[PDB]
C-alpha cells in the first residue's frame, strides 16, 4: 500500500525501490497516479513535481519510474501535465520547472512523454515584485527559456 | 530627501564657510571704521558704533559712499572709503561666492552621508525615546543580478 506522503517521501530520496511495489498497488485498487488524493490539496502538486524540486545534481530517475508507471495506466499525458493551483505558482508544470532549473536532459525528457508546450505559468510567482516576488518571463516556456538567456 | 540635504549644506556652509568671512570681515570693519573715527571731530559719526554701522551698509548693498562732510582733508577720507570698498565689499563678497562654490562641491556626496545620519539618529531615538514601545524586534533583500 501507498498513501501520498509514502511516495513523496521515497521521492525526496531518489529511490527507486520503495517504488517497487508501486505499479501493482493502483492495479488493484485501480488508483490513479492523478487522483486528488495523490496531490497536495492546496498547491496541486503531484510526485513527479515533488521530484522536480528534489533534484540532486540536476537528477532523478524517480521521475523516468513515475512516468513510466503514469503510460502502464496512461494517466500519462495529465500526470505529466498537471499544473499548481495555489495562487502563487499557478499554472506551473514540470516543463517550466527544467527550464528553471536549465535542464536539457529533462527538457528533453518531459517532452517526449508529451509535456505541453504551450502551458502558461501565470501565478504571482511569474509575475512583477509585489515585492513577492518576481519574476515574469511571462508564462509560456519558449518566453522562460528566452528570457533565460537558453 | 531634497530639502533634508539642502539644510545640510547650510550647516556646513554656515560654521566653516561664513565662520571664515566673517573674522577678516570684523577685522577689516573693525580697522576701518576705527580709522573713520578718528577721522570726524563731531556729527555722530564720530561714535565708533555709528561710524561703524554706516561703514558696514557698504557691505549690505545700501553703502552711502561719503555720508558724512564734516570731516577735514576730505580727500584722504574719501580714500579711506573706496579702499575699504575694494577690499572689503567687493574683493570679500566675490570671493566668498567662490569659496561657498567650493564648500558645495566637496560636500554633496558628504552632505548625504550626513542627511542619512540625520534621519538614523533621528528613527533610532524615536524608538528608544518613543518608550521603547513594541516595535519589531529576518532581514532579506529582494535581489535580481544577472550573472546569469
Amino acid at each position: 500500500l501507498y498513501d501520498r506522503r509514502s511516495i513523496f517521501d521515497a521521492v525526496a530520496q531518489s529511490n527507486c525501490q520503495e517504488l517497487e511495489s508501486l505499479l501493482p498497488f493502483l492495479q488493484r485498487s485501480k488508483k490513479r497516479l492523478t487522483d486528488s488524493e495523490f496531490k497536495d490539496p492546496e498547491t496541486g502538486k503531484t510526485c513527479l513535481l515533488k521530484a522536480m524540486l528534489n533534484l540532486h545534481n540536476g537528477q532523478n530517475d524517480t521521475i523516468a519510474l513515475l512516468l513510466d508507471v503514469a503510460r502502464k495506466t496512461d494517466s500519462l499525458k495529465q500526470f505529466v501535465n498537471a499544473s499548481y493551483t495555489d495562487s502563487y505558482y499557478k499554472g506551473q508544470t514540470a516543463l517550466h520547472i527544467a527550464i528553471e532549473r536549465r535542464n536539457m536532459t529533462l527538457v528533453t525528457l518531459l517532452v517526449e512523454n508529451g509535456a505541453d508546450v504551450q502551458a502558461a505559468a501565470n501565478g504571482d510567482f511569474f509575475k512583477k515584485t509585489k515585492g513577492r516576488p518576481g519574476f515574469y518571463f511571462g508564462e509560456l516556456p519558449l518566453s522562460l527559456a528566452a528570457c533565460t538567456n537558453q | 530627501q531634497q530639502m533634508g540635504i539642502y539644510a545640510v549644506m547650510i550647516e556646513k556652509m554656515i560654521l566653516r564657510d561664513l565662520c571664515r568671512f566673517m573674522f577678516v570681515y570684523l577685522v577689516f570693519l573693525f580697522g576701518f571704521s576705527t580709522a573713520v573715527v578718528t577721522l570726524i571731530e563731531d556729527g555722530k559719526y564720530n561714535s565708533l558704533y555709528s561710524t561703524c554701522l554706516e561703514l558696514f551698509k557698504f557691505t549690505i548693498g545700501m553703502g552711502d559712499l561719503e555720508f558724512t562732510e564734516n570731516y577735514d582733508f576730505k580727500a584722504v577720507f574719501i580714500i579711506l572709503l573706496l579702499a575699504y570698498v575694494i577690499l572689503t565689499y567687493i574683493l570679500l563678497l566675490n570671493m566668498l561666492i567662490a569659496l561657498m562654490g567650493e564648500t558645495v562641491n566637496k560636500i554633496a556626496q558628504e552632505s548625504k552621508n550626513i542627511w542619512k545620519l540625520q534621519r538614523a539618529i533621528t528613527i533610532l531615538d524615536t524608538e528608544k525615546s518613543f518608550l521603547k514601545c513594541m516595535r519589531k524586534a529576518x532581514x532579506x533583500x529582494x535581489x535580481x543580478x544577472x550573472x546569469x
